């Protein structure tokens, strides 16, 4: 029993971290074999204006760098620009790395966060990339370079860098191709992201977490069909439902059809009345149907 | 107004 | 800027699980030096009578243990009991065994759960013990035996390992065997205490809140703290009983504790109205220590 | 209650 916004073992990852130092700039690093991979506003000397990276390359010192995994300290090879992080060969590969893939995840999509500082992981938590391609995290100066990760079959999938905040506190990366989500720009411009959709999928795992972990009161008789349902939606800042597939076998451990559930929604997308769902009192989308399904049952 | 970090 | 519930690095921990079966019954193990702990239940040859564990004890036969650390099987030299866990012995010592401190929790207080099945971690999350000692975790048949733990300092401090279950209200023992809240680690009719909230949390939310500029929810008015208490009894929330821990907040913000009693009181009758954070306006489950942490690195 | 062994 019981739902919680978790995070995978972070033990794999935590031997991939690196402090990355250049003049007054200082984040961190992922070292995977040979290479290190940073966001490259590692080497801007400014914090107002726009920065042409490009210059900020042709005129790098490789000598400036500090780059250490604890009291160990990596020389550096050469430096090349992917996307918005830097490319850095180093003369040692990393014993301890993982086996790894890079993915680039879509809004919906669960990862993790190992929220590093100093080229040491602080903390580790469960996130959810939103329809604005933002994420809702918690990091402050340093934590450039913390990254987000999957781990299946043994295997990690590093989908995240952690790059910038945005004017209100959404936090924006890159994936590990060096493309920034969301198309923000990593300079410290004005830039407003879109407005946030609530994920109708995910409210819906919620939903059936809370009735397998016998909550029902929010539950009714009444019923909406999905196109009904989308026709609201767009109107009241949620996505809109196409496939239910996923939700069959739900269905089939509760006897709650999803129709139920959608007309449950929208009674509750005001308010809970001073009542509480697994604790919450508004509906939350940072839960997908997989990591609900594995922990209420294992699979 | 973007912040890096 | 921001504020997560997030639980420290779980790497130094997840060298030390064990997987432990022993007739039917499996759960984890944790594996420091020459010992493995875990909750005696293993041993159990029941599933709803009430049971002996002293005389499980005596028929007991150390070859019937199976443990292992993933796919290397350990060999069993003794047991003894250790209040509501086992002390196994083991033939090898764990390499991988950190500096490492047992220390006893006590509520409001914020830990690290490692979540573990058949011997494997899983997840890990923080949480916070309640004032009825249970904590709201996430477990489900198997996750016995997972381990609660701080870092301080290259230091782990083990504090919790998980014994059962009363509705997501968990219960298990400290390193030494003895249980929070005093449950009994047997399958009978016990109830939890009342749940209430921890007020001293609550109030380093609401200073993490003012911190990340959110003030809508902000009283005017002020309450002082022993006139708070007696309302707290008969609104499930505790008392407040430590003040000197918000002074920094206090001068950071130029807010005293006294207005967000006041402004928790209000919050109280218009329940669920408008989140704070987005999170219910109400949240436990963040300390001082943690606040800081996140807010200034500190 | 229930013991999760």
């Amino acid at each position: 029993a019981g739902l919680r916004k978790m995070a995978q073992p972070s033990g794999v990852v935590e031997k991939c971290i690196v402090r990355v130092c250049y003049g007054n700039m200082a984040l961190n690093g992922l070292w995977l074999g040979d290479t290190v991979m940073c966001p490259r506003h590692v080497i801007a000397s400014s914090t107002t204006s726009t920065i042409d990276y490009d210059y900020a390359l042709s005129v790098l010192r490789l000598h400036n760098f500090s780059i250490s995994s604890g009291n160990v300290f990596l020389g550096v090879v050469g430096v090349t620009m992917r996307g918005a992080l830097l490319q850095i060969k180093v003369n040692q590969n990393n014993v301890h790395t993982p086996k790894y893939t890079y993915r680039t995840v879509r809004p919906g999509e669960s990862f993790n966060i190992l929220a590093c500082y100093d080229g040491a992981a602080a903390g580790v938590y469960g996130v959810n990339m939103r329809s604005n391609y933002t994420i809702r995290g918690s990091f402050i100066n340093g934590a450039a370079g913390s990254p987000g990760y999957n781990i299946n079959n043994g295997t990690v999938e590093f989908c995240y860098l952690h790059q910038l905040e945005l004017g209100s506190g959404c936090h924006v990366g890159s994936d590990l191709d060096g493309v920034m989500y969301g198309g923000y720009e990593d300079q410290p411009t004005l830039q407003v992201e879109g407005a946030s959709s609530l994920f109708t999928e995910n409210v819906l795992a919620f939903l059936y977490a809370a009735l397998i972990n016998g909550s029902t009161w929010w539950l009714s008789s009444s019923r909406i069909a999905v196109d009904r349902f989308n026709e609201w939606a767009v109107h009241n800042g949620m996505t809109t439902v196409v496939n239910t597939d996923c939700f069959s076998i739900f269905a089939a451990k509760t006897g709650v059809d999803v129709q139920r559930l959608l007309a449950s929604i929208q009674s509750l997308h005001k308010n809970f009345g001073g009542k509480q769902i697994l604790g919450y009192t508004s509906l939350t989308d940072e839960f997908t149907t997989g990591e609900v399904i594995r922990q209420m049952y294992g699979v | 107004r973007s912040i890096m970090q």
